């Protein structure tokens, strides 16, 4: 409701990205040299299914856990209903593990940061859905040639986050007022740094939600033929959001 | 033992 107040909206959102953000950039960078091997790349082929999903449901989780996290940060989330708050979480946190993958993907070679080293869509063959990971390192390296900043991930990523249009909201005017502060803050954050060009490249919106349908989708077909996998072994907190 | 997320957005 002040230009002085927003900011301090772009200031408080990036700071809170960056004691969230479970890796700093540079680290990603640094690794990108270490490839998995082709024998590295057999044994995770050899997985079985339901063992690549555990390993990948544990690392996405503790992904979210940071998301979560910065949600919690982000300016009036905590003084909303604990309703809106899950229904937001459940609409976004995957959004932003989807946006935060661009940092831990290389464009170069088209590989994601997973469990030490860098691999391929290959990687992932023992998940069985094979489609979606495309999709997925696809949606990332559209988004690598954004070249996007930290301070242009963390305003962005609260924006996916806090969005009025989500359905199941109990008080979606409390949010409306939320999520316009953040668009003022990230939209006077790239005229600020003549970024803003950015703004028509950005994806929809549609997309992302396309994705995280697909993700869906997949886990669901996945807990047809293992039930209880996704019930007992699982995460609770990638249960709770997901199924 | 139930609702984690719940749990995550009380603990401070
Ligand atoms: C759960 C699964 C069936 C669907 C997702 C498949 C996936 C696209 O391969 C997942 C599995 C594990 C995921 C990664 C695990 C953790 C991180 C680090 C985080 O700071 C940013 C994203 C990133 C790099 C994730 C990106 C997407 C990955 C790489």
């Amino acid at each position: 409701a002040s230009l002085t107040e927003i900011e301090h909206l772009v200031q408080s959102v990036c700071k809170s990205y960056r004691e969230t953000c479970q890796l700093r950039l540079e680290d990603l960078l640094r690794q990108r040299s270490n490839i998995f091997s082709r024998e590295e790349v057999t044994g995770y082929q050899r997985k079985s299914m339901w063992e690549m999903w555990e390993r990948c449901a544990h690392h996405l989780t503790e992904a979210i856990q940071y998301v979560v996290e910065f949600a919690k940060r982000l300016s009036g989330f905590m003084e909303l209903c604990q309703n809106d708050q899950i229904v937001l979480l459940k609409a976004g946190a995957m959004e932003v593990v989807l946006v935060r993958m661009c940092r831990a993907y290389n464009a170069d070679n088209r590989t994601v940061f997973f469990e030490g080293k860098y691999g391929g869509m290959e990687l992932f063959r023992a998940l069985g859905c094979s489609e979606l990971i495309s999709s997925i390192f696809d949606f990332s390296h559209s988004l690598s040639a954004l070249h996007f900043s930290e301070d242009e991930i963390a305003l962005y990523t609260a924006l996916v986050l806090i969005n009025a249009h989500r359905p199941g909201l109990q008080e979606k005017r409390k949010v409306e007022q939320l999520q316009y502060n953040l668009e003022l803050a990230f939209h006077h954050h790239l005229c600020k740094t003549h970024r803003q060009s950015i703004l028509a490249k950005l994806p929809p919106k549609g997309k992302l939600r396309s994705l995280c349908s697909q993700h869906v989708e997949r886990l669901q077909i996945f807990q047809h033929l293992h039930p209880i996998v996704v019930q007992a072994a699982f995460p609770p907190l990638y249960k709770e959001l997901f199924s | 033992k139930h609702k984690i997320l719940h749990r995550l957005l009380q603990d401070s």
